[PDB]
RNA sequence: AUUGAAGCAAGCUGUCCCUGAUGGUCGUCAUCUACCUGCCUGGAGUCAUCCGCGGCAUUUAGCCGC
């Protein structure tokens, strides 16, 4: 078993590459909101990683860009269905969104 | 003694549950309800199957609660110990000596 | 193959003495060199009380330390 006075969780989002996809600013803001959503949900109730790994979050902060502010989870919850609707209306998604395939040898 | 032996009634029922575990989606809830029907403490303290026939022993459940005791600012004291001979009057003879000083804390 | 010897082409001649070493020069020149992406997606996990039954006892005649 290990004892550490400073455990850190690092998160990195590659904005340059998603811009290099160039599918549209609606897709860019969708993917940014989706990533922030994932991070917030993991941070709130994902921290029982292992049976003896009982962890808690003391504080989140941004590192780069300096001085930015992170949305709250309820705000992302409220925004997400609108941004997904917009991207669906732009027709980027295939239809039907969920597609079914059957598996056998 | 349990889930093995010449006679075992509560192998059939578990095999009936593992039939669903194998022939469909694996579900921790079905395991939890089976354990609730056979042993309420198994639900709280967890189980792991190991018989090849029971889906390779893939099914498992971690403990639902845990506890322990710990100390701080401990002052060192000292003690000894004993773990030594276990000899025999006839037949297999291997042990004739032994000791454990340890200088244990 | 045997009683009265194939167990039988059996006795038949090749010896010791000799010194092979003195000296030769394998040696000079030679440019190996330049260009290239390895990388890429993938949970190892889960529950299982260090206590001590040693010594004294050949011992269920019976107890006792760290």
């Amino acid at each position: 078993e290990y004892v550490s006075p400073r455990i850190k969780a690092y998160f990195n989002l590659d904005l340059a590459q998603i811009r290099a996809f160039g599918l549209g600013e609606q897709v860019d803001r969708l993917l940014i909101a989706l990533a922030l959503y994932k991070v917030r949900r993991f941070l709130v109730h994902g921290l029982r990683l292992r049976t003896a790994c009982d962890l808690d979050c003391q504080a989140l902060r941004v590192t780069r860009p300096e001085g930015w502010e992170v949305p709250e989870l309820s705000e992302l919850e409220a925004a997400l269905p609108g941004l997904i609707e917009a991207v669906a209306g732009e027709g980027r998604f295939a239809q039907p969104a969920v597609t079914i395939v059957t598996y056998e040898k | 003694y349990i889930l093995e032996g010449k006679d075992k009634t509560l192998f059939d029922l578990l095999k009936q549950e593992l039939a669903h575990m194998e022939e469909g989606p694996v579900d921790i809830r079905k395991l939890a309800e089976t354990l609730l029907k056979v042993d309420a403490n198994a639900v709280l303290h967890g189980v792991f199957l190991a018989k090849k026939e029971l889906a390779g022993g893939r099914l498992r459940l971690p403990r639902a609660l845990s506890a322990f005791i710990e100390a701080e600012d401990v002052r060192v004291a000292s003690s000894g110990g004993v773990k030594n001979d276990h000899v025999n009057p006839s037949g297999d003879t291997s042990r004739g000596f032994g000791n454990v000083p340890f200088a244990r804390d």
